[PDB]
């Protein structure tokens, strides 16, 4: 448990935690972290079985081994073949909006199993979405300078918001489940498909599969560590 | 190291493999069970030329055979006749054990009781895979070597 | 590789008997009085050193796992470039790093290791 | 200096291809592993070894180059305060994160963290932090280092709770 | 003129972040939680266990922030003088009662977390603020008790109605476990939990697999189980545990499970044995057959379904977990890792404050219920949840 776990990135800070007997064992929520407040999953599972999910009852293995198991907050509730569809139309109905953002969604898909989440306590992040739904190239990031405009513009003011970008389907929110099942770029540029000799050395870009991209890699933080100036630059104890 | 031959590379491997303890289970690929019931003939048409060889210079119908590995077999210095003997000074005449010669391409070991003829059996292999030493000191897993 | 029979009636797993005049192998049931010849004479066998458990994942979906990695290797069946690999599905100790392809066109699994020794790695 | 600069990266980029060339030869099968010893532990053992080294060797070309009037190394020279591997990781490559004397574990299944591929076992992907304090690690080096200091704190609560005991 | 189409660059990222912390702020994980309790989980708890052997609650009221005073008119209470009066920033908590004869109403103080819905100051300008004698830059994720500020700290717990299985210690005689802790969102949370265990080490004779429910005073063959679930035939219920018709080295460690529960051959005869391992010696028989089916329906995997026809459901997740057990005792996986912090759920206000409140909400039930046995011929202690929370 004191230990820092791979799956805390993103989540809770990794260099505030109290000295002492307390070490590991306190932690603090970075910066952009949520958690979630618990969702209904009745509706979930309805639109399941209106879109093809078989229920165990009539379900025989001999018959469809390469059936994808159905869970929903731990119920095996059926199995079904082509989860590619049910995938992609349950990501499009949380990145609508019809499916509550909180809502974790897992597809293993080497494990033939999907997961999906409607429960509370489970620490989760917004990631940048990373989809190709852009012709004049590559793989893109949904956001762009017309929507970024917006967003200043309303920060002027003082109607484009944070749910704004949520409800057209720009970010996501990711807990560690779902982190599973995604690859992440870490800065923006990392996309495009001689170097200052002072500048930190960083590894090239061997993928064309980002799913999504960190809106900014200093948000790994707390509030405390949030206040060390160039933290990178020390020794991390 | 005696402190004669304390410089040899060859010296210590043979100490090594004479102190590192050796169970079956380190040789063996794969333990399995068959309805043979010719003590002659067998269904297995690769185990011929081993019994074939057994009329030269009772048993239960039912077989175990093993099927070793000569890449363990000599890496810890052990010889069919060995590990065999060995097994055969472990079940006594309670159990009939024939293997092939070390020249033979694969290394097999068929075993009979000698009706409760299945379990018994399979409580055989068991032993046999972990209880039986070949070589070795008992405790004594690890051997390295060093300079 | 001891596929065993279940009884026809009532579906039991069926046990192995001898016959003890025509020396042959039976496999009768427990429950009813079902009775049959055996297919091979294997009733047991025991894997020390497996291989099976190494493909497990390979799937129609698995080119759609944006979590794989890619290499541009060519198959020897539709020579396409277009790979997904991984390491053993296994989880023992003392694996090999050996890494398996998938032809993203014709899904044809090959591997890496130059001490290829089986034929289909199911 | 601007040079030894170039001299450290080459150092650093010298054992990244002799890592690749372990992990071919691995994923080749062509490796064989020592006695007493699996084929993934020998693979680390030379990976490890390779980047220590690495680190090492990189730390040197640092403070030869630094000169009798650096401050740095001349408190070292008097024995008040510092040694070479603080120059090495303030100057040159940080070196190999660990815990728990291996490298950074897969957390994730067969990664490190979500920005990695499955079954990536190379060095920047299990902990090496090449950079170094004064160009600033990036973020997963961020990370990989906070996990072995992690250890650091929590064995040092230990071992100073351990050995007051002992004391009694 | 910058098309609205073009990509985006580092800096324009704190653009996003600045949009994501003007909506939430900086303690959302207070406020959500605590508000999610006050608008629905509150309302959800007065509804259960709402009838009593008649008297049912209905719908709730929460009111603002008000001062129990002595010699004088009940008082809008506010945060800066909650914590110079050393009082407590609650509000009421009415309900709706309807008296049934079967053979508005306040009940109990809940303290308010500053800024959430329920708080004058969530709609306080920056101005109102001010005159409030409340900095604007507070947060307010918190609570006012007798006077002094009081934070609730997440709680981290493993999740529940998750399946996970682990290897174990030498010496023991368990290799390997699958465990399971189910629990109810409504209601109550009967953490009642499940193991399956397979019993012996790699290399003993016939390793066997059997599974702990509750009030069962043995382990009981997994065979059984299935059976005592209407899956009679062998190959019926290693179908629901394996799902390869090919894979032989699985269905061979469930040889020794099929020897092992071969005795029982029917559904009732499996409900009598594991009817026995719970009941007396002089217990009737349809009495034992009874309690098996009680409990295989209501403390086994209760997380599935507690209805009656549902054993389809639990035997094909019962398979799941032996499924999932040999598959590391076959060395094809590895132990689930304890640390992942996906299966790890942090319990906030809210959460927190439901479970106290049931706990109350059921000891103030008590309470009435007992103005009812003893009845011959409103008589509720509010206090029991106003100082049960505050305490
Ligand atoms: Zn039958
Ligand atoms: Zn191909």
């Amino acid at each position: 448990p004191r230990q820092l776990h791979n799956t805390h990135w993103g989540l809770v800070c990794p260099a505030e935690t109290p000295e002492g007997q307390a070490c590991g064992l306190v932690k603090n929520l970075s910066l952009m972290s949520c958690i979630s407040v618990g969702t209904d999953p009745m509706p979930i599972i309805t639109f399941l079985s209106e879109w093809g999910m078989e229920p165990l009852e009539d379900y025989v293995p001999h018959q469809s081994p390469d059936a994808t198991r159905v869970f929903v907050n731990g119920v095996w509730h059926g199995v079904h073949r082509n989860p590619a569809r049910l995938m992609e139309t349950l990501r499009t109905l949380r990145r609508k909006g019809d499916i509550n953002p909180e809502v974790s969604m897992i597809r293993d898909i080497r494990e033939k199993e999907l997961k999906i989440f409607t429960d509370a306590g489970r620490v989760y992040r917004p990631l940048f979405i990373v989809e190709d739904d852009e012709s004049l190239g590559h793989k893109e990031l949904k956001v762009r300078k017309g929507h970024i405009a917006k967003l200043m513009a309303t920060e002027y003011q003082d109607e484009y918001t944070w749910s704004s970008l949520l409800n057209e389907g720009l970010v996501e929110y990711i807990d560690a489940e779902e982190e599973e099942s995604i690859l992440i770029a870490m800065q923006p540029e990392d996309l495009e498909p001689d170097v200052d000799p002072a500048k930190r050395i960083r590894v090239s870009h061997h993928a064309t599969t980002f799913t999504h991209c960190e809106i900014h890699p200093s948000m790994i933080l707390g509030v405390a560590a949030s206040i060390i100036p160039f933290p990178d630059h020390n020794q991390s104890p | 190291l005696e402190p004669g031959h304390a410089a040899d590379q060859e010296q210590a491997k043979l100490i090594r493999s004479a102190i590192e303890h050796t169970t079956l289970k380190s040789v063996t690929i794969a333990s399995e069970i068959y309805y043979d019931p010719d003590p002659r003939s067998t269904v297995i048409p690769e185990d011929e030329e081993i019994i074939q060889l057994h009329f030269s210079l009772q048993q239960s119908p039912w077989l175990l055979r093993l099927e070793l590995d000569r890449a363990a077999m000599n890496d810890k210095d052990l010889t069919m006749g060995q590990v065999g003997e060995r097994i055969k000074q472990t079940f006594k005449n309670d159990l009939f054990v024939i293997w092939s010669e070390d020249n033979d391409e694969k290394l097999i070991i068929r075993c009979r009781v000698v009706a409760e003829e299945d379990h018994m059996l399979k409580k055989i292999e068991n032993t046999m895979l972990e209880n039986i030493t070949l070589r070795g000191v008992e405790n004594i897993e690890r051997v390295v070597m060093m300079k | 590789m001891t596929t065993f029979r279940f009884c026809r009636d009532c579906n039991n797993m069926l046990y192995p008997r001898e016959d003890k005049e025509n020396n042959r192998l039976l496999f009768e049931c427990r429950t009813c009085s079902y009775v049959e010849e055996a297919g091979s004479p294997l009733v047991y066998r025991h894997e020390l050193i497996t291989n099976i458990g190494e493909t497990a994942g390979v799937v129609q979906d698995i080119g759609s796992d944006p979590t794989l990695p890619r290499s541009d290797r060519e198959c020897p069946k539709c020579h396409s470039r277009e790979n997904v690999f991984f390491q053993s599905q296994q989880r023992r100790k003392d694996t090999s790093m050996v890494l398996f392809f998938v032809c993203l066109s014709c899904s044809h699994i090959f591997t890496s290791d130059q001490k290829n020794k089986r034929t289909q790695f199911s | 200096d601007g040079p030894t600069m170039r001299e450290i990266t080459e150092t650093i980029a010298e054992a990244k291809k002799k890592v690749l060339d372990v992990t071919k030869e691995a994923q080749a099968n062509l490796l064989t592993a020592k006695h007493g010893m699996t084929l993934r532990e020998s693979f680390e053992d030379n990976v490890v070894r390779f980047l220590n080294e690495a680190r090492d060797k990189a730390g040197r070309l640092a403070e030869v180059n630094l000169k009798d009037l650096n401050n740095v190394k001349q408190m070292v020279m008097a024995g008040s305060k510092g040694s070479f591997i603080n120059i090495a990781q303030m100057s040159a490559c940080v070196g190999q994160q660990s815990v728990e004397g291996k490298r950074i574990a897969f957390g994730f299944v067969d990664r490190t963290l979500p920005h990695f591929s499955k079954d990536d076992y190379s060095p920047e992907s299990k902990g090496f932090v090449e950079n170094s304090y004064l160009r600033g690690l990036t973020p997963q080096e961020f990370f990989f280092h906070a996990m072995g200091g992690r250890e650091g704190l929590i064995d040092t609560a230990v071992k100073t709770a351990e050995t007051g005991y002992i004391q009694r | 003129f910058e098309d609205e189409s073009a990509p985006i660059t580092a800096e324009d990222s704190w653009a996003v972040i600045s949009a994501f912390f003007r909506e939430k702020g900086l303690v959302s994980q207070q406020l959500d939680s605590f508000n999610q309790f006050v608008d629905y989980t509150l309302q959800d708890i007065i509804c259960e266990d709402s009838t009593l052997i008649e008297i049912s609650f209905g719908k709730i009221y929460v009111t603002k922030p008000m001062v129990n005073e002595s010699d004088g008119v009940t008082h809008a209470l506010y945060p800066q003088e909650a914590r110079l009066r050393n009082l407590t920033y609650s509000s009421g908590l009415f309900v709706d009662v309807k008296k049934r004869t079967y053979e508005k109403v306040f009940i109990g103080r809940l303290p308010i977390m500053l800024r959430s819905k329920n708080c004058y100051l969530s709609e306080a300008t920056e101005s109102d603020l001010y005159k409030l004698k409340e900095c604007p830059f507070d947060m307010g994720g918190y609570f006012i008790i007798n006077g002094s500020e009081k934070v609730l700290i997440a709680q981290e717990r493993s999740a529940g109605n998750i399946v996970q299985v682990f290897k174990k210690a030498a010496p023991s005689p368990i290799s390997h476990v699958a465990e399971i802790r189910s629990a109810l969102e409504k209601g109550s949370r009967f953490i009642s939990t499940l193991q399956v265990k397979l019993y012996g080490r790699e290399g003993s004779s016939a390793r066997t697999i059997k599974a702990t429910l509750p009030y069962i005073k043995q382990d009981i063959p997994i065979v059984i189980i299935f059976r005592a679930l209407g899956i009679i035939p062998d190959g019926e219920i290693l179908e629901h545990i394996c799902y390869d018709v090919n894979d032989w080295q699985m269905l061979e460690m469930l040889k020794p499970c099929v020897e092992d529960g071969f005795v029982i051959q029917d559904r009732e005869t499996a409900l009598d044995f594991i009817g026995r391992r719970g009941t007396a010696l002089g217990i009737k028989k349809e009495k034992r057959i009874q309690y098996a089916k009680d409990i295989l329906q209501k403390e086994f995997l209760p997380h599935i379904t507690q209805l009656e026809g549902f054993e389809s459901r639990k035997a094909f997740f019962l398979g799941y977990m032996i499924n999932r057990l040999l598959l590391c005792a076959l060395d094809r996986k590895d132990q689930d890792d304890r640390d992942h912090f996906g299966k790890k759920r942090l319990d906030l206000a809210g959460p927190l404050l439901a479970q106290l409140f049931k706990t109350l909400f059921k000891k103030l039930t008590k309470d009435i219920f007992r103005y009812m046995q003893r009845t011959v011929e409103l008589a509720i202690n509010a206090k029991t949840i106003t100082s049960g929370l505050k305490y």
